[PDB]
């Protein structure tokens, strides 16, 4: 388990890249029982042929990305290296076996480190482009320490990053997207529905129209008034005392669920409590501001004009 | 120039995570942008921050001066450890291609014209530089998620070769203004979401299968239902940052029994973008409370 | 207080010598001072009695008696408490024995302050050291307290905010030393007790006890009543008695959220006054302002004609949304099936063409492109900067 | 009342300026005025003759005894403060005044809430106390001591309710020292009742109160009262937001707030539109 930022795993795509091998650094902390890299930084090292280590050159490096950060929330982690992973092999496992021990420098709380392997080529036939391990046996000293790997799987954050990487990828049935003004409105039946109809609509060039608009108001006005319609053609369709197979049966149960709800909520409404009307008013002070702020944008925009 | 067409692997967050690292919410400019030019389009890859805060309480000479030197030096040491790499043979990664400003709760005058135009955008043909003003969360979730890029005005010897008035009584001071107005850059644009990566490859990968997946999905049907809590959140609050960038709008230009000094024409601070973000804002709230109360009809 | 906790202090935690800074400047004898010194600090970890940590024990004890803070010295008594408990150096036996008597002193004083979080957390702590035989008998009853209090953090009762979060972030704080870095409730604090032996072991009726007091439950009062009855005997402990003040109180609390929640509304008020526990028990004079005054969460409570009304949750309509998003023309299902199922098929596709397996191609075309835009952009900026130099 | 009027009527105001023995009996008696209008038994006149003594300067050598800064040290110009004057056996007591003006303070201050002017308390002590002795954090209870016995009895008398706030000031620690009586203590005793009363209603979510009728004057907490004069003159009313279709046949408030977030939301967009107004005002000057 090795968390990965997403920032990080586009960067190590083009660290992998370009130009036949490249290896780096990788830093950040952990946390019990995950392991959280959080950032690396690259080197000139090729690890196809035993550069530069020695261990000097680990120590050096060390002592370089102290200076640079100091935060103990970016500590050295591991090292990042570019392809072998097992053809081949042993060139990038003898410069682990390097590294350690002729040093012993820094920055560890138990004897470790993480390896992270690039493939350099774009490859899926059997290859995984990103490869975690982390080392045991874990000699502690062998020569300069040697080790065996387990492999670790490769994951990713928490909270926003992660989702918003997904979501992006999700919108794309027109348009590959960013998150941007004009939309998004968020409960769905209905709203989603409206976000994809706008989506589609805003982007044909920014305009080969004037007047007026019959894209996406009628598109949501559509939709609604399909869907009282609708509901009405259901709920009638029960009305003739069936409650079974009509409609298979099944469109008729949710249309009378729907029904019986909304009466409920009404009945306890008035008075005592008034809740959605007021909603509904808080709404129509949000619209009178908007109103107000497009009257502020005409009167800077005739001061604009008039002095210019 | 070396700012046409910025690619963006934004999304996952390339300097917008970089910067979060370093700690947020900030109330300054805080760094450079750093990116490679590729194929097609630059890559804005990494940002790097120089910190300078002076001691507030109490200064008093020299300590003030100590932090700006120490700033530079530690700038220097951050952007040689990917610099010097590059440099070498290739890596990558160099280049300044702009500057950058944690979520502030706007961009007010001296922030653009007197720490980046006064002569940094006149030692520089073709502005290859760009300012970038983030505000995301903070000012709530959608319609601010992105993002302003700016092209920094100014060149700048048309009201500097003696040396910088205003009245008081506009008219002659204005002409010069915009002539500088013109050359830039007032508010303008730069391209974005607008190229495939291809380095966006291993995020694609992942995942997928499986937890991502699968989480995503749930939280995204828990929000769907949902819509309750975070009405309070937003909106009362817009309302009062709304308030208080309008009433430093108002102190600006109308100063304040007299005249003038205005912009002298209007704006480089935010004063028209914000209120149209004003009016989307409130567009996307009464659509959804409409539609909310629509279907309960 | 005060000097006392400087003496330590200044000895062996955290030393430095002081002083000396070598050489020997221009004064002699230095050597044998620090010498001694070292000898003194090297002696007490350990050589075997801490009688040092029993008086400390009984002092801070002592201390937040009295009365009971002002800005006093109970907080730097307990910073250097911590300071001192961080034995290490040596271990385990001696230590471990202190360390059992230091968290005792620590997590009761919690509960005469408020507070009780902390109170959780230490009691967990030595709970997990300790617990066999009599020690595992308290340890078994204390359980009782960590159900009881943190279910919340924050909140309540505008105007006021702004005290919230300080409050929070001096909980913060205090969570430093401590051995946190944020303030312990809810889920993690159960989490951590079934991870260890130390709800397992325990005693049953404890448990079951709070298995009553720690999932919905209904009808409430003859929960509540046996529940009062478990506290004044069984497992015949007094710990439980002087925490049944609280015990009390938060059952109603308990009763309220489940009456909000299952249940668009109720007529709550004759039940919770009931509850209390029957006649010549009440009246409502405090009876109803206890109602009134408690609640987890920001309600209306307030009525006049009798019973209580609510106004949340608005069950009825989450309901309908559902019932409607179902069916629909079918609309919802299909419409989000599809965008699922969409967005591996696009990824699929794109992951195949930067690979191998629709293309490759691309990919080489791009980067060789790519080296030589990047070597160009940086070639000149390295002239730039050479001639200007120059 | 007697020395109030005289020192108004004499015009004594203007000679206490130049003269510097004059000065401090200036300070004297001010002092003691407050203090006796605390101690039969109202609040007001009592909180403006010693709020207005108070608060300032620190600094207080002005009445007793004490020594400004600095002064003993230094040298021989202690003969001054020293001599200027003080008198001794009076001062009059110390701790007296400072519970009659706190006690005060906390009757006229609290009540100024509506909600939300929020509020930047005028005395020194009060706004001192947030960040101060309250805080947030001292370590981390407990009272009761002494003084930050007022300081939970401001949180028990904001909410809630009443009994609190009685329980930890009649009692304890505080309260027995005035010598001018259980009079003053009764008087006081009704003005927390009183201004309880009034912070309890604002609040309660979002209204509802008279709950019931007679519990009203029952738990909110002194037997039984004038009735109607106490909670009609408490209640009323109609300023600022709005409370109440009030029926006093029932006995029962019909509120129908309509509403506190939406007013204050309301308010915002107008002072927004009134600065706009304005700077398009001057443009059109311009």
């Amino acid at each position: 388990t090795l968390v990965l930022p997403p920032f990080v795993a586009a960067a190590i795509v083009e660290h992998a890249k370009r130009r036949r091998n490249s290896a780096g650094y990788l830093v950040g902390s952990r946390s019990g029982n995950q392991i959280t890299v959080t950032d690396y930084i690259p080197c000139t090292h090729e690890s196809t042929s035993d550069v530069r280590t020695r261990a000097y050159a680990e120590e050096l490096k060390e002592r370089v990305a102290l200076k640079k950060c100091y935060t103990p929330s970016i500590t050295l982690v591991g090292w990042y290296a570019a392809a072998t992973p097992e053809p081949g092999k042993e060139r990038a496992f003898d410069l682990w076996c390097q590294a350690p021990g002729a040093s012993f420098s820094k920055i560890r709380s138990h004897n470790q480190a993480v390896m992270l392997l690039g493939r350099m080529p774009t490859a899926a036939d059997l290859s995984i482009r990103w490869e975690a391990y982390i080392t045991s046996n874990m000699n502690d000293g062998d020569s300069l320490q040697c080790e065996r790997m387990q492999q670790l799987t490769v994951c990713v954050e928490a909270e926003t990053p992660s989702m918003n990487v997904l979501l992006a990828e999700m919108i794309s049935k027109t348009l590959y997207n960013g998150s941007m003004p004009y939309p998004t409105n968020r409960i769905t039946n209905l709203d989603r529905v409206a976000v994809e109809a706008e989506s589609r609509e805003a982007e044909f060039g920014r305009k080969d129209n004037s007047r007026n608009d019959a894209e996406p108001r009628p598109v949501e006005a559509a939709l609604l008034n399909v869907q009282n319609k609708l509901h009405q053609a259901i709920s009638h369709a029960r009305a003739i005392l069936v409650s079974g197979n009509k409609n298979k049966s099944e469109r008729q149960n949710e249309s009378a669920a729907v029904v019986e709800n909304y009466e409920a909520i009404l009945a306890e409404k008035s008075q005592q409590s008034s809740r959605d009307d007021f909603i509904t008013e808080s709404y129509k002070d949000a619209l009178m501001i908007k109103y107000t702020a497009a009257l502020l944008r005409r009167h800077v925009m005739e001061i604009e004009r008039h002095g210019r | 120039p070396m700012a046409q067409r910025m690619r963006i692997s934004f999304s996952a967050l390339t300097c917008l995570g970089s910067y979060a690292q370093n700690a947020t919410c900030h109330y300054a400019l805080f760094g450079r942008l750093c990116g490679v030019q590729l194929n097609e389009t630059i890559e804005v890859t990494n940002v790097l921050p120089p910190v300078i805060n002076p001691r507030p309480p109490e200064d008093e000479t020299p300590e003030q001066r100590e932090k700006r030197l120490l700033a530079q030096q530690r700038e220097e040491r951050q952007m040689y450890e990917r610099m010097g790499k590059m440099f070498f043979k290739e890596e990558l990664d160099s280049y300044h291609v702009g500057y950058f400003a944690i979520c502030s709760a706007y961009t007010n005058a001296p922030y653009s014209v007197r720490t980046v135009q006064q002569l940094a955008q006149l030692a520089l043909d073709g502005n290859p530089s760009v300012l970038v003003v983030y505000d995301p969360f903070r000012t709530s979730l959608m319609g601010k998620l992105y993002l302003r890029a700016f092209v920094p005005t100014r060149e700048y010897v048309e009201f500097y070769t003696r040396l910088t008035d205003k009245r008081n009584i506009l008219r002659e001071n204005r002409l010069m203004r915009e002539c500088n107005v013109g050359k830039g850059g007032v508010l303008r644009e730069v391209k974005v979401e607008v190229d495939v990566d291809e380095y966006q490859l291993l995020c694609l990968s992942g995942f997928n299968v499986a937890p991502l997946s699968s989480t995503c999905r749930t939280l995204h049907s828990e929000v769907m239902t949902d819509y309750m809590a975070a009405l309070i959140e937003s909106v009362r609050h817009n309302a009062d940052e709304l308030s208080r960038g309008l009433h430093s709008e108002s102190y600006f230009s109308q100063k304040e029994e007299s005249y003038g000094p205005l912009g002298q024409r209007i704006d480089t601070l935010l004063k028209l973008m914000q209120l149209r973000e004003q009016t989307q804002h409130l567009e996307s709230l009464c659509d959804g409370v409409l539609l909310n109360t629509s279907l309960l009809r | 207080g005060r000097i006392a906790d400087a003496y330590v202090r200044f000895f062996r935690r955290f030393l430095l010598s002081p002083i000396p800074s070598i050489v020997e400047t221009d004064n002699p004898h230095l050597i044998t001072m620090h010498k001694e010194l070292e000898a003194d600090r090297e002696d007490f970890y350990k050589e075997k009695p801490n009688t040092d940590r029993a008086v400390r024990v009984f002092c801070h004890l002592l201390q937040t008696l009295t009365e009971m803070n002002s800005w006093h010295a109970a907080w730097s008594t307990l910073q250097c408490f911590t300071r001192v408990m961080q034995e290490i150096t040596q271990h385990p036996d001696p230590s471990r024995e202190c360390q059992i008597i230091a968290n005792s002193a620590m997590a009761a004083v919690f509960w005469k302050c408020s507070h009780y979080a902390f109170h959780a957390h230490c009691l967990g702590v030595a709970a997990f050291l300790t617990g066999n035989g009599g020690e595992a008998a308290a340890a078994a009853s204390r359980a009782v307290l960590a159900t009881l209090c943190v279910p919340n953090t924050n909140k309540e009762r505008r105007n006021f905010e702004r005290g919230s979060d300080s409050v929070f972030e001096k909980n913060a704080r205090i969570a430093q030393l401590f051995g946190l870095q944020s303030a312990p409730a809810g889920l993690a604090l159960w989490q951590r007790l079934q991870r260890m032996q130390v709800f397992q072991k325990a005693f049953p009726e404890v448990q079951a006890l709070d298995g009553l007091l720690r999932n919905e439950m209904s009808d409430e009062n003859i929960a509540r009543q046996a529940i009062k009855q478990l506290s004044i005997i069984v497992q015949k402990d007094p710990s439980l008695e002087m925490y049944e003040k609280p015990l009390r109180k938060v059952v109603i609390q308990r009763y309220l959220e489940c009456m909000a929640v299952r249940t668009t509304r109720v007529e709550a008020s004759s039940l919770q006054i009931g509850e209390n526990e029957a006649s010549e028990e009440v009246y409502i004079h405090e009876i109803e302002p206890y109602i009134l005054n408690e609640s987890g969460i920001a309600v209306e409570i307030d009525h006049k004609t009798g019973f209580i009304s609510f106004s949340n949750t608005t069950k009825m309509r989450v309901l309908e949304a559902f019932d409607a998003l179902a069916e629909r023309v079918d609309f919802h299902p299909p419409a989000l099936r599809r965008k699922l199922d969409i967005r591996p098929e696009h990824l699929l596709r794109a992951h195949d063409r930067s690979s191998i397996i629709h293309r490759l191609q691309h990919t080489c075309e791009e980067t060789a492109e790519a080296r030589r835009q990047s070597a160009k952009e940086r070639e000149e900026a390295e002239r730039e900067n050479a001639r200007l130099e120059r | 009342r007697d020395g109030r009027d005289l020192v108004l009527r004499s015009g004594v105001e203007e000679t206490v300026e130049k003269s510097v023995h004059l000065a401090i009996l200036y300070n004297r008696v001010i002092a003691q005025l407050g203090l006796a209008s605390f101690a039969a038994g109202d609040v007001i006149q009592a909180y403006n003759l010693l709020s207005s003594l108070w608060s300032n300067r620190n600094h207080d050598v002005l009445i007793s005894q004490r020594m400004p800064d600095y002064v003993k040290e230094n040298d021989e110009e202690e003969l001054k403060f020293r001599d200027l004057l003080v008198p001794p056996h009076a001062y009059i007591q110390h701790a007296q005044l400072e519970l009659a003006t706190m006690l005060s303070t906390l009757v006229v201050d609290t009540p100024k809430e509506a909600k939300k002017p929020y509020e930047g308390s005028r005395h020194q002590s009060y706004f001192f106390r947030i960040i101060n002795q309250m805080a947030y954090q001292p370590l981390l209870g407990d009272p009761v001591e002494f003084r930050e016995q007022l300081t939970a009895a401001y949180i028990n008398l904001k909410l809630g309710d009443y009994a609190k706030a009685s329980e930890v000031i009649k009692n304890m620690g505080a309260w027995s020292m005035m010598p001018n009586g259980d009079e003053a203590l009764k008087t006081f005793l009704q003005h927390l009742k009183e201004a309880a009363l009034r912070i309890f209603c604002y609040n309660n979510r979002c209204n509802f109160a008279t709950i019931s009728v007679d519990l009203m004057m029952k738990k909110y907490g002194l037997n039984e009262n004038e009735v109607k004069c106490i909670i009609n003159d408490i209640i009323s009313e109609s300023n600022s937001s709005l409370i109440a279709f009030w029926d006093r046949e029932d006995k029962y408030l019909h509120v129908d707030r309509s509403n506190t977030s939406r007013l204050q939301y309301l308010v915002e967009g107008i002072a927004e539109s009134v600065v706009e107004v304005a700077q398009y005002s001057e443009r059109r000057v311009r």
